[PDB]
C-alpha cells in the first residue's frame, strides 16, 4: 500500500516520509472574484511545523524559515494520481473532499410575483 | 547603478505601496509593508531592497 | 571553524521564498484555438 | 569619487552637454527640504547602520493581576 | 462502570442490531441500577459494536459485542462491570 | 422535469425554467458576468453575459433567459465578442485610473475580464474627462471608495434580500445614480462584512485590512471559524507569521458562501494581548518565567494544596479543540477527579437536556432542514446573534415560501416577521397547548429550536420536560423521517465537550475546588473560583481569566493548529494551522501532556495520530470528519433524558432574558480586538447612524 | 570516441534477484577492499575498522528490500558511490558526509522523552 | 534622552535623534518603530556609532501639510501630478477628485488638497 522508508529511490530526507503531513484537495471558489479557473487542479501542499515554520529576524526584519517545504506545491489531475504519488513516496496525506455549489432553479421573473397576502419585503432592484 | 526613492515636489514620498515592484523583481530582492497612515494615505511603512540579491535589472 | 572543513547542514534561508504564484489568474486565458490540420487528415463525415 | 556631487558625478560621466551651474531654472528640481551632500562613509563611525523599521507583528499582553 | 460507560455501534450495521436492541429497551434499567455512572451512546456507521467501562484514576477496559441476543449483550456488559 | 438544449456544440441537459447561465455553467463553457451571482437575484443590468440564441435577432441576456427545449446557443460568434468588446468599453470609460491603490488589484474581476475580453487598448480621451463620485461613510468595517462602483447592485440585492437591511440602495438616476443611503446611515447588520466579497470591484473593501497586502502574496489555508457554534468554514490568508483576512468559502450544508462579522474582523485580536511567555503570579504582579520553572510551580502547588478527588476543577471555555479537551478530561480522571465543568453559567452542574444521546443537545434538524421548515418555534433565543448566517438561513426560507414563526423569549428585532408569545415558562405552557401547538402539529417539517442559554438557567429542567413531552406527543416533529428537535449551541466547543462527556458529576458540584485549571474559561467571575484555590490559566490572550491566575500558561489559538471542532449539527470538522504559535506558546494537548508528566499520571500519548486514536475511542464520529449521521434512538432520547428526569423540577417566574448582552464582543479573541471594540461602539442601537426614522 | 573512465560499470538492469546478488556482495567486497584507499586519501581523523563498520551498515540499510527494480537502482548508485570515492573526485568535506557519528557532542541538550522536547517545541 | 534597556541599563540617546525625522516628532503608522524603540532593540549595533551621519530623510507628512489648498469651480477636480518642465510622462495616472462634500480632498496620489469653491 504505502511504500515504506528506506526504499524510495528519491534521496530525500528520512523525516520527510517519517513526521510531516501533506494534504491533498482541489482550492475553494475564491469568494472574491466569480471566475473558477483555479478550482480544478489537485493540490498537494504540506502542514506546517511548528517552530520552523517562520520567524522575524532581528536586523532588517524578514521572515526566516526552517521548512524546507513551506513554498512547495504540487498540481495534479486528478484525486486518485495524487494519492498514488503519495503513495509511492511515503508521505501520509489527507483527502479534504471538495465542496459545490447545490444547485437551484432561478427566474428572472420570480422577481415580479403577485403577492396575494401582505409583501414580506419590498423588493427595489 | 543604485537605488533611491524620489518624492514629489511637494515632498511628499511617490511611491504608494502598489507592490507592483515587489511583485516583479526577478531576485526577489525587495520586501515592503504598507498600512493607512494616519491622515488617510496609503504609504509604505518599509521598504526594503537587499542589494546583494539584486541585479540591477 | 571547529573542524576546519566545509560542513552540510540542515537548510536554514534568513527569508522565506515567497511563492507568488498564489495570485495566478481566476478566468482561463486563451481558449480553444484553431485546428491548422489539412483537409487530407481529417476523417470525413457521411454524406 | 563618492565626493563628487550629483549633477557634475553625470556631467564628468559625459552624461549631458550643460554643466549644473549652466542649466537654466526650469530644468532644476524644487526641494521643499534642506538640501545636504554626504559621501560614502564606510570604513568609518559613520557607515549605514540598517534597522527594521516596523514594531514586532504581535504585541504581547501586559500583565495585569485581579482580586478573587 | 463505576464512572463512566461508553457505547460504540453503527447505526444501520446488522451486527449492531443487539447492541441498538439493548440500549433502546434498558438504557433506563442500566441507568437506574448504575445511578453514578455516566452513560454515553455514540453512533457512527463502519464501527463494529464496542464498550468500554472507566473505572478509577483514568483505568479502562472494553470488550466487544458482536453477539447474537439482546441477552448476551447484558452479560457481556455485566462482566465488564464486574 | 429536466430539458435539453445544445451549447456551443455541446449537449447539455439542465431542469426546466432554469436561466441560460446555468447552463452554460453546467456545460462547461465560460460566460462573463458582473451582476449576475449564484445566491442572489437575477438582475441582467451588466450585460456582460450576451450570448447568441438562434430563435432570437439580438443577443440575449444568458443570466435572464430562461432556457426552452432544443435552444440552440453559441458563446463563440463574432457577434458576441464584438459584444463584450463594446460592453467592456462601455464599462471602463468612467472607471477610475487606480489599480495601484484599488485593494481589489491582482484580484479584481474588472481586471481579469478587461484582459480575457476587452481590447488591448482604449478609445476614451475626452477633454472633459471622467465621471467622479462622493465618498459616503457607511460605518467602521467597509472602506467605501464609490468612484469605482460599476452599478452592479450585489451589494443592494444582497443586504436588502439576505440580511434584510433595507437602508442599503441607489438613489439618483442615469449617470449620477449613486449606491449608498441617501444620508448618512451606517451598513447595520451582523453580515456587512459580505458585501465586501460581492462588490466585484474596490468600491466596498475591508478598512481594517485597507492597504496590508496584496492577494499575489498571501498564503492560503483552509479552516474552521470558532466564533460561533455554527462552524463556519473559512480561508484564511496569512503572510508570514500574522495573519491578514478571513474570507469565506463555500459549504451549503453550514454557512453557504457567508461568514458573519465577528468572524471575519476579530483575526486582528491575534496580533495584540497576546501571551507568548509563561508568567507566575508574585505577591499582585506577575513575572516571566520558563516552561520549566511554571510547569515545577504548578506540580508543586498540586503536592502542596494535595487535593483529593473532586478538589482538582477544570474549566473548558469556548474556544478550544476537541483535542485539548480530551487531554484535559483524560489528565483530571487520572488524579481522580470528576469535576470537568464547562464555563457556562450553571456550568458547575450537568446539563439539564443530559449527554447520553446525541440528538439530546444537537441541532438534529441539519442546518439544511431549515430549507424545508414550514413551522419553526424559537424558544429562549435570538438566531440573529447567536448563529447569524443560519439567520439568514431562515430568513431565506421564509422569502421564498410560506412559513410560520412564533418564539417564546425577550423581544428580539428580526429580520422575519415573527410571532411573541411570551417572555415565561407559563407562556410557554399557553403557546404549545394552543394555536402554535396546533400549527406544529398540523406541520409537514416542524422543528422547535431551544437555545443553549436556556440550558444555563436553573428551570432548564421545566423548559426540557414541556419540550419534551410535546414532542413525545406530535409525530410530526419527532417521525423516523424527521426530528424537529434543535438546541442551538453559541459556543464551537460545546458541543464536542458534551460529545466527549466533559460534564461534571453530581458529588463534584458539591465539593469546593483547592485547584482550578482554566482551558479558554474566560467567562469566569470572581465568585466561581474559592479565594485559597490555586488556579492555572492555559489561553492565547490576556482576559479576565489570566488575570485570576496563579501560573498562566500561553497556548496557540485556532488560526495556529490543526484541530477538530464540532458545530450544532453534531458535524465534526478539521482546521488547518495557518502560522505558528508566537513565542513561546505551545500547542495546548502538548502542554496538557507535559503537565501530566510532571503530575506523575503521564498520559499514554505523545504524537497527533495517538490523538487521533485515542479520539476514536472516546467517540466514532469526531474522527469522520464532514459527516453527519442522524440518530437511531431519536425516541429514546427524549423519553430517557428530557421528559424523564426533568419531572421534579419547578419553573421559575423570573423571565427569558438575552443570552449575549454584545453581540461584537464574547470571547478572548473578540475582547482582544480593536475593530470589534470600535463596531461595537459604532454599530450601538442608541446611536442615530443605527436608526432610519 | 568517449571511452568510459575508471571503475566504470556499464548500466545493466540484473533480471533475475541473484545474479543481482552477486554483483552486490562483488561491490561490497569492492567496498571493504578500497577503505585504506579511502582513508589515505581523504586523510580522515578515525580508524580503517571505523570506515568498514560504516560501510557494513549502508549495505545493510537495504536488506530487506524486496521488489527487483528497486535493488537494481540501488546496486546502481551504490556503484556510482564506489567510482566517485576511489578515484578521489570527491573531496573530504563531501566525503565526511558520510561520518556524521564521528564528529564531536554537538551539545548538552539532545531530548528523548516528551518533557525535554516540549520545553524546546520540539515535541 | 535616556531610555532604559532590557538588561535594566540605561542607554543615553540625543534629544534631535530621538525624533522620528528632522521636522516631525512622533510616528505616522501603527505599525511603525518609534526611534526610541529602534535603540532600544537595536543598540548592540550602534555603539561606537556616528547617529548624526545616519540618513534621517525628512518626514513627507508634514511637508505635504504645508502645501496651501486648491479651490476649484466646479464638482470635479483633475489631478496628474505631471512635470511641466520635462518631457514624457513623469506624474502619477490622472484622476478625478469628487469635491461636493464640505471640506478638502486629498488626491489619492501625491496628497495635493482640492475644494470646491
Ligand atoms: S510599491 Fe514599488 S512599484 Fe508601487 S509605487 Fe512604491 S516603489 Fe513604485
Ligand atoms: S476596482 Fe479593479 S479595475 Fe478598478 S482600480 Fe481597483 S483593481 Fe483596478
Ligand atoms: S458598490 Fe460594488 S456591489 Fe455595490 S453596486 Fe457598486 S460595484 Fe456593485
Ligand atoms: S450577468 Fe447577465 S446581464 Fe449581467
Ligand atoms: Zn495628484
Amino acid at each position: 500500500d504505502n511504500v515504506p522508508a528506506h526504499e524510495i529511490v528519491s534521496g530525500a530526507p528520512a523525516e520527510l516520509s517519517r513526521n510531516r503531513v501533506v494534504r491533498i484537495y482541489q482550492q475553494a471558489k475564491p469568494a472574491t472574484q466569480s471566475g473558477e479557473y483555479g478550482t480544478f487542479a489537485w493540490r498537494l501542499d504540506w502542514d506546517i511545523v511548528d517552530v520552523a515554520n517562520r520567524w522575524e529576524n532581528d536586523l532588517i526584519g524578514w521572515q526566516s524559515s526552517g521548512d524546507y517545504m513551506q513554498a512547495t506545491q504540487m498540481k495534479f489531475t486528478s484525486k486518485e494520481s495524487a494519492i498514488k504519488f503519495a503513495n509511492k513516496q511515503g508521505w501520509d496525506f489527507y483527502i479534504q473532499e471538495p465542496h459545490h455549489r447545490k444547485f437551484r432553479v432561478k427566474q428572472y421573473a420570480n422577481n415580479f410575483v403577485h403577492s396575494y397576502g401582505k409583501l414580506k419585503h419590498i423588493r427595489t432592484k | 547603478g543604485e537605488h533611491a526613492l524620489r518624492r514629489y515636489p511637494s515632498g511628499e514620498e511617490r511611491c504608494i505601496a502598489c507592490k507592483l515592484c515587489e511583485a516583479i523583481c526577478p531576485a526577489l530582492a525587495i520586501t515592503i509593508d504598507a498600512e493607512e497612515r494616519i491622515d488617510g494615505s496609503r504609504r509604505t511603512t518599509k521598504y526594503d531592497i537587499d542589494m546583494t540579491k539584486c541585479i540591477y535589472c | 571553524e571547529e573542524k576546519r572543513r566545509v560542513v552540510y547542514e540542515p537548510l536554514e534561508l534568513t527569508q522565506a521564498f515567497r511563492n507568488f504564484s498564489a495570485g495566478s489568474t481566476a478566468w482561463e486565458p486563451v481558449g480553444p484555438g484553431r485546428d491548422d490540420r489539412p483537409d487530407s487528415f481529417k476523417l470525413p463525415t457521411p454524406k | 569619487m563618492s565626493q563628487v556631487e550629483p549633477g557634475w558625478h553625470f556631467w564628468l560621466g559625459y552624461g549631458v552637454d550643460t554643466a549644473p551651474c549652466n542649466t537654466p531654472k526650469e530644468k532644476l528640481p524644487i526641494r521643499a527640504y534642506p538640501y545636504k551632500f554626504q559621501p560614502n562613509y564606510t570604513g568609518t563611525p559613520g557607515a549605514f547602520v540598517t534597522y527594521n523599521t516596523l514594531k514586532p507583528k504581535i504585541s504581547a499582553w501586559e500583565p495585569v493581576t485581579k482580586q478573587r | 462502570a463505576l464512572r463512566e460507560i461508553r457505547f460504540h455501534l453503527c447505526q444501520n450495521g446488522s451486527s449492531s442490531a443487539p447492541l441498538r436492541q439493548f440500549v433502546k429497551n434498558q438504557i433506563g434499567a442500566f441507568q437506574k441500577a448504575n445511578p453514578s455512572t455516566k452513560v454515553l451512546v455514540r453512533e457512527a456507521n463502519g464501527v463494529k459494536p464496542i464498550v468500554f467501562a472507566r473505572f478509577d484514576h483514568g483505568h479502562e477496559s472494553k470488550i466487544g459485542l458482536d453477539v447474537s441476543s439482546e441477552k448476551e449483550v447484558a452479560e457481556r456488559v455485566k462482566s465488564l462491570i464486574e | 422535469a429536466e430539458i435539453e438544449l445544445t451549447i456551443d456544440g455541446h449537449k447539455v441537459s439542465i431542469e426546466a425554467g432554469s436561466a441560460l447561465i446555468q447552463a452554460c455553467e453546467k456545460a462547461g463553457v465560460t460566460v462573463p458576468r458582473y451582476c449576475y451571482h449564484d445566491k442572489l437575484a437575477i438582475a441582467g443590468n451588466c450585460r456582460m453575459c450576451l450570448v447568441d440564441v438562434e430563435r432570437a435577432p439580438k443577443p440575449v441576456a444568458s443570466c435572464a433567459y430562461p432556457v426552452a427545449p432544443g435552444m440552440v446557443v453559441r458563446t463563440d460568434t463574432e457577434r458576441v465578442k464584438q459584444a463584450r468588446e463594446n460592453v467592456m468599453e462601455m464599462m471602463l470609460q468612467n472607471h477610475p485610473l487606480d489599480c495601484p491603490v484599488c485593494d481589489q488589484g491582482g484580484e479584481c474581476d474588472l481586471q481579469d475580464q478587461s484582459m480575457r475580453y476587452g481590447r488591448d487598448r482604449g478609445r476614451f480621451t475626452e477633454i472633459t474627462g471622467k465621471r467622479s463620485t462622493e465618498d459616503k461613510n457607511i460605518g467602521p468595517l467597509v472602506k467605501t471608495s464609490m468612484n469605482r462602483c460599476i452599478h452592479c447592485t450585489r451589494c443592494v440585492r444582497f443586504a436588502n434580500d439576505i440580511a434584510g437591511a433595507p437602508e442599503l440602495g441607489s438613489s439618483g438616476r442615469g449617470n449620477d445614480m449613486q449606491i449608498g443611503t441617501y444620508l448618512e446611515k451606517n451598513l447595520n447588520t451582523e453580515l456587512s462584512g459580505n458585501v465586501i466579497d460581492l462588490c466585484p470591484v474596490g468600491a466596498l473593501t475591508n478598512k481594517p485590512y485597507a492597504f496590508r497586502a496584496r492577494p499575489w502574496e498571501l498564503k492560503k489555508t483552509e479552516s474552521i471559524d470558532v466564533m460561533d457554534a455554527v462552524g463556519s468554514n473559512i480561508r484564511i490568508d496569512s503572510k508570514g507569521v500574522e495573519v491578514m483576512r478571513v474570507i469565506p468559502r463555500v459549504h451549503e450544508d453550514v454557512n453557504e458562501e457567508w461568514i458573519n462579522d465577528k468572524s471575519r474582523f476579530a483575526c486582528d485580536g491575534l496580533k495584540t494581548q497576546r501571551l507568548t511567555t509563561p508568567l507566575i503570579r508574585v505577591g499582585d504582579k506577575f513575572v516571566n518565567a520558563t516552561w520549566d520553572d511554571a510547569l515545577s510551580t504548578i506540580a508543586k502547588a498540586y503536592q502542596q494544596k494535595a487535593p483529593k478527588g473532586d478538589e482538582f476543577k477544570a474549566v473548558a471555555g469556548a474556544l478550544v479543540e476537541v483535542e485539548s479537551m480530551v487531554a484535559l478530561k483524560d489528565m483530571t480522571n487520572a488524579l481522580g477527579s470528576e469535576n470537568t465543568t464547562t464555563d457556562t453559567p450553571n456550568g458547575n452542574s450537568a446539563p439539564a437536556h443530559g449527554i447520553t444521546f446525541r440528538s439530546n443537545y444537537l441541532f438534529n434538524s441539519s442546518i439544511a432542514g431549515i430549507e424545508d421548515a414550514d413551522a419553526i418555534l424559537l424558544v429562549g433565543t435570538n438566531p440573529r446573534r447567536e448563529a447569524a448566517v443560519m439567520n439568514a438561513r431562515i430568513r431565506k426560507a421564509w422569502l421564498r415560501q410560506e412559513l410560520e414563526i412564533a418564539s417564546v423569549g425577550p423581544t428580539l428585532d428580526a429580520t422575519f416577521d415573527v410571532a411573541e408569545l411570551g417572555n415565561t415558562h407559563a407562556d410557554l405552557e399557553k403557546a404549545l397547548s394552543g394555536e402554535f401547538g396546533e400549527v406544529l402539529k398540523n406541520a409537514k417539517n416542524p422543528l422547535i429550536i431551544v437555545g443553549s442559554g436556556i440550558t444555563d438557567r436553573e428551570d432548564a429542567g421545566a423548559f426540557f420536560n414541556t419540550i419534551g413531552k410535546f414532542v413525545e406527543s406530535t409525530p410530526s416533529v419527532l417521525n423516523e423521517n424527521w426530528n424537529g428537535y434543535n438546541v442551538l449551541q453559541r459556543s464551537a466547543s460545546r458541543a464536542g465537550a458534551y460529545d466527549i462527556g466533559f460534564t461534571p458529576s453530581d458529588e463534584a458540584s458539591k465539593t469546593t475546588p483547592k485547584m482550578v485549571w482554566l482551558l479558554g474559561a474566560d467567562e469566569v467571575a470572581a465568585s466561581d473560583i474559592p479565594a485559597d484555590a490555586f488556579v492555572v490559566y492555559q489561553g492565547h490572550n490576556g482576559d479576565v481569566g489570566a488575570q485570576f491566575a496563579d501560573v498562566v500558561l500561553p497556548g496557540a489559538a485556532y488560526t495556529e493548529k490543526a484541530g477538530t471542532y464540532v458545530n450544532t449539527e453534531g458535524r465534526s470538522q478539521i482546521s488547518r494551522a495557518a502560522t505558528g504559535p508566537p513565542g513561546g506558546a505551545r500547542e495546548d494537548w502538548k502542554i496538557l501532556r507535559a503537565v501530566s508528566e510532571y503530575l506523575g499520571v503521564a498520559l499514554p500519548y505523545e504524537d497527533a495520530y495517538e490523538v487521533r486514536d485515542r479520539l476514536a475511542e472516546i467517540s466514532p464520529s469526531l474522527v469522520r470528519y464532514d459527516l453527519v449521521e442522524p440518530t437511531v434512538f431519536g425516541d429514546v432520547a427524549v423519553q430517557h433524558s428530557l421528559v424523564g428526569p426533568n419531572g421534579s423540577v419547578t419553573p421559575s417566574s423570573a423571565p427569558l432574558t438575552e443570552t449575549i448582552e454584545n453581540f461584537y464582543m464574547t470571547d478572548s479573541i473578540s475582547r482582544s480586538s480593536p475593530t470589534m471594540a470600535k463596531s461595537s461602539i459604532a454599530f450601538n442601537k442608541d446611536n442615530k447612524k443605527n436608526q432610519a426614522f | 570516441a568517449i571511452i568510459a573512465t575508471a571503475f566504470a560499470e556499464t548500466v545493466k538492469f540484473s533480471g533475475s534477484k541473484q545474479e543481482l546478488q552477486k554483483r552486490t556482495l562483488a561491490l561490497y567486497r569492492q567496498f571493504l577492499r578500497g577503505a585504506p584507499t579511502f582513508a589515505d586519501l581523504y586523510e580522515v581523523q578515525f580508524s580503517i575498522p571505523t570506515i568498514r563498520t560504516k560501510i557494513r551498515q549502508e549495505f545493510e540499510r537495504h536488506r530487506f528490500v524486496d521488489d527487483l527494480s528497486i535493488q537494481n537502482v540501488l546496486y546502481a548508485k551504490g556503484h556510482m558511490e564506489y567510482q566517485e570515492c576511489i578515484n578521489f573526485w570527491k573531496q573530504q568535506a563531501q566525503f565526511l558526509k558520510y561520518f556524521p557519528e564521528e564528529d564531536d557532542i554537538q551539545g548538552r541538550h539532545q531530548p528523548s522523552n516528551f518533557v525535554d522536547k516540549f520545553l524546546k517545541n520540539r515535541a | 534622552k535616556s531610555i532604559i534597556s532590557y538588561n535594566g541599563n540605561t542607554i543615553e540617546i540625543p534629544e534631535e535623534y530621538t525624533k522620528q525625522a528632522p521636522n516631525r516628532d512622533s510616528t505616522w503608522a501603527p505599525a511603525q518603530a518609534s526611534k526610541t524603540e529602534i535603540y532600544k532593540n537595536n543598540m548592540v549595533r550602534f555603539e561606537q556609532k556616528d547617529l548624526s551621519k545616519q540618513p534621517m530623510p525628512y518626514a513627507g507628512i508634514e511637508l505635504i501639510a504645508q502645501q496651501p489648498v486648491r479651490f476649484v469651480h466646479g464638482n470635479t477636480a483633475v489631478c496628474d501630478g505631471a512635470n511641466h518642465n520635462g518631457p514624457g510622462a513623469q506624474g502619477h495616472p490622472k484622476i478625478f477628485i469628487n469635491v461636493d462634500a464640505p471640506g478638502s480632498h486629498a488626491c489619492q496620489y501625491c496628497g495635493t488638497r482640492y475644494e470646491k469653491e
